[PDB]
């Protein structure tokens, strides 16, 4: 029901907001939304789609019978059988909401869902229903739900069963990288990639390691990257599946900047076709390009921006443009110039450095007793 | 099943394919489950020299 | 036994025995799934506990 | 504690410093920044 569901939020996002990308989306769309009776979200959705089709009233009535087939199933067994809690009254009506999940929208799921939440004793359900409340929440990507029942499966749920929450762990990072969290917390818990069939709880694995292996490369830059990701082997094995993500990885190691740039070009335009792709690709580009600068820079104090005419790319004006950009920023600590044409760096030594932090909390500590010395005595 | 003898081949052939993939530790792992299916059939007698 | 009065024997567990014991220490432990503890406990024909 | 001094009173999540380094820079990032090279 809610199984191989997530696809068609990918193909809502991939019809709609592109609007050149109206082509085959609806191709196979519209040939499975007749198919596995899904009528009450599209309505919208065949607004922004191709207005109307007389297939609307064909499973109306057919999204009645088995919502009358069950209701009349689990009314006469309450009625007829008097076990309680997760009897067969419970399994029947979560059977209504899981029809509601597949078929209907989400508010009447919910409300079934809290109507039988309190009905159990036993966490394991309990925790099948956060399950639902979890992957409803990714289908309409609604940040307020997703919060609570996280905060639900961990402190209320899992002090109990196991190995149903690394299920969940893909879940919590499935929220860090939907929002812009896209530096540690995503890529810490992503880094346990030891969890392989295409499940409902495991929704995809190559598109798993394709999600960790771009976000990895901001946790860290040499603090033993080359450790978990390149001398890692159980990640070795899928990226020799993919020649380009491989070679995206290791003509940054391997300090290759021209073939980076061109795999980095690919990236930005591939990352387009992606439901969690708001924060992705404005911020992700620049942040590498930015990356790619300063550890370039690193081993060179005396570098001249005509070398990086042909070692590099090309175009002498438009490293200029960029890294007069940077230097402004704040960031990549350098100093450009113009016509010695020499790029010049400046990095602090030990003690220009610790005397800037020191100078930081000092001041913020000072400004923490300035107020707290005020508070007391009136 | 029973037959024992062709069991040692195809663990074995595995550990290539594992190595192929540049799964390191799992070649080991498999390797060893070879190890010690090895030791209980009347002749490995070329099979020997392909496991060392 | 004017002296000791309770001589109380301790004899090597029986399979439901060895069943629970095996429950109690891989509480901590972590465990996968799919996992039958009670055929475990039937491969040991008078194990100790210890 | 009023001050009688009142009497008048990710979309953009953490953005704004990003947001105000660079704004509109062709944000494609391809079309001219990856394309130096048929110039060249």
């Amino acid at each position: 029901p809610k199984n191989p569901d997530l696809r068609i939020a990918q193909l809502r996002f991939l019809l709609s907001l592109p609007e050149h990308r109206g082509d085959a989306a609806v191709r196979d769309e519209l040939m499975a939304a007749v198919r596995d009776n899904n009528m009450a979200p599209y309505y919208e959705a065949l607004c922004k789609s191709l207005d109307w089709q007389i297939d609307v009233d064909l499973l109306n009535k057919m999204k009645k019978a088995n919502e009358d087939e069950l209701k009349r199933l689990d009314e006469e067994l309450e009625d007829a059988e008097k076990n309680l809690g997760e009897s067969e009254i419970r399994d029947a009506m979560m059977a209504k909401a899981e029809y509601l999940c597949r078929i209907g929208d989400k508010e009447g799921a919910l409300t079934a869902f809290r109507k039988t939440y309190d009905k159990t004793v036993a966490l394991g359900h309990r925790l099948d229903i956060v399950f639902y409340l979890l992957r409803i929440g990714l289908f309409y990507m609604d940040n307020d739900l997703i919060t609570r029942n996280t905060e639900k499966a961990k402190s209320l749920i899992e002090e109990g069963g196991d190995w149903d929450r690394r299920n969940r762990l893909k879940v919590y990072q499935g929220l860090y990288c939907v929002a812009i969290r896209d530096f540690k917390q995503a890529a810490e818990l992503f880094l346990d990639t030891v969890s392989t069939f295409t499940s409902y709880e495991l929704m995809d694995y190559k598109t798993f390691v394709t999600y960790t292996v771009y976000v990895s490369m901001i946790a860290l830059e040499r603090p033993d990257l080359r450790e978990k990701v390149i001398k890692g082997a159980e990640i070795l094995e899928v990226l020799h599946s993919l020649p380009a993500v491989r070679q995206y990885l290791f003509s940054l190691y391997e300090c290759r900047y021209s073939v980076f740039f061109q795999s980095l070009a690919v990236v930005e335009q591939e990352m387009k076709k992606d439901w969690l792709f708001a924060p992705h690709y404005r911020y992700y580009v620049r942040e590498m390009r930015i990356h790619a600068y300063s550890q370039l820079l690193e081993s060179y104090r005396s570098l001249t921006l005509g070398y990086m005419a042909e070692a590099f790319g090309v175009g002498v004006e438009f490293i200029d443009q960029e890294l007069s950009r940077f230097i402004a920023a704040g960031r990549l600590h350098c100093k450009i110039d113009k016509v010695n044409e020499i790029v010049e760096t400046n990095r602090p030594d030990s003690k220009n450095w610790q005397y800037q932090e020191t100078i930081k909390k000092g001041d913020l500590l000072l400004n923490r007793v300035q107020k707290l010395s005020r508070v007391i005595n009136m | 099943m029973d037959d024992k003898a062709l069991l040692v081949e195809v663990q074995l052939l595995e550990s290539k394919t594992y190595h192929a993939l540049s799964n390191l530790p799992k070649a080991r792992a498999a390797l060893t489950s070879a190890r010690t299916t090895a030791n209980a059939i009347y002749c490995p007698p070329k099979l020997q020299a392909t496991l060392d | 036994p004017g002296r000791i009065d309770r001589k109380i024997e301790f004899p090597p567990p029986n399979e439901e025995a060895r069943l629970d014991i095996l429950k109690i220490h891989s509480r901590k432990m972590n465990l996968t799934r799919g996992i039958n503890l009670r055929k475990i406990a039937e491969l040991m024909p008078g194990a100790s506990g210890a | 504690m009023s001050e009688k001094k009142q009497p008048v009173d990710e979309d953009n999540w953490d953005d704004d410093n990003v947001e105000d380094d660079f704004s509109n820079q062709l944000r494609a990032e391809l079309e001219k920044h990856g394309y130096k090279m048929e110039t060249s």
